[PDB]
């Protein structure tokens, strides 16, 4: 398992049971009632899954896509952006947005 | 400026910067991008002054002094996009790009 940081979800990394990203007021929750909801920027934004599950997770995979399952894996919500096999990264940046980039091109080590 | 990333476009500029736990980037005065704690650097110390690190729009990570001359760049290059230069909490500095999915909460879509 990779250490978690507060603003960023990597590749293979679980968020739920209202587990969240947060950077200044926004935050990117996987809520316990199956919603992924951003708090903050203007609107806010959410998946709109109240109740399609239970016991929800959020992943992101290594081609980009990010997605919520139940606890029988089955897809609730996803983010439909699988691209090129590799290391991906979910940023909750200063600025409200929540982007997906990848693969990785370029390491210190 | 996030504290542990760099986006396309931006810029760290001189002792600025990025930070995840013990893991501390800077880039320095004396022209030297350090990883402490990281076991890397750039190795370009005394290379110039007022040195800045900027991440183009094929995700290269760039060094440039002052006057805007190239210092040092990670040669890595890939499509024209949106690129972020992360500091994982393992310690290593990575560039993910370019950008395949966006939650826009400033917008209603
Ligand atoms: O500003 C973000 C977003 O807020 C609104 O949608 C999110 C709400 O959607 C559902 O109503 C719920 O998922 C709700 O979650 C809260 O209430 C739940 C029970 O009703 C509870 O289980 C949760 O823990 C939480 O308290 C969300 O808050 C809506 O205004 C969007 O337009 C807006 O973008
Ligand atoms: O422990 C990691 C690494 O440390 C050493 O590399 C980092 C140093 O590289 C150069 O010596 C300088 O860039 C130095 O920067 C400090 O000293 C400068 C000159 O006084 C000053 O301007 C800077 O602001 C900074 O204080 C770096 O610290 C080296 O021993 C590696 O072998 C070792 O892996």
């Amino acid at each position: 398992n990779i250490p978690f940081t507060d603003n960023l979800l990597f590749s293979g990394q679980v968020l739920y049971g209202d587990g969240r990203l947060t950077a200044k007021n926004h935050q990117l929750v996987m809520q316990g009632d199956c919603n992924l909801v951003l708090y903050g920027g203007k609107y806010g934004w959410q998946s709109n899954t109240h109740g399609n599950g239970e016991h929800c997770f959020l992943r992101l995979n290594h081609k980009g896509e990010l997605i919520i399952k139940d606890d029988d894996f089955k897809t609730i919500w996803s983010s439909n952006s699988s691209s090129k096999q590799g290391d991906y990264v979910l940023i909750l940046r200063d600025d409200g947005f929540a982007v997906i980039y990848g693969p990785a091109i370029w390491e210190t080590s | 400026l996030g504290t542990n990333y760099l986006l396309s476009g931006q810029t760290l500029n001189t002792d600025g910067h990025l930070k995840n736990g013990d893991f501390d980037l800077v880039m320095q005065n004396d022209c030297n991008l350090v990883l402490y704690n990281g076991n890397w650097q750039s190795n370009t110390a005394n290379n110039g002054r007022d040195c800045k690190l900027t991440l183009t729009d094929y995700g290269e990570l760039v060094i440039k002094n002052g006057d805007g001359s190239t210092v040092w760049r990670s040669r890595a290059k890939s499509v024209k996009g949106n690129y972020a230069a992360v500091l994982h909490p393992d310690g290593r500095l990575v560039v993910f790009g370019p950008s395949v999915f966006k939650i826009d909460p400033w917008v209603p879509g």
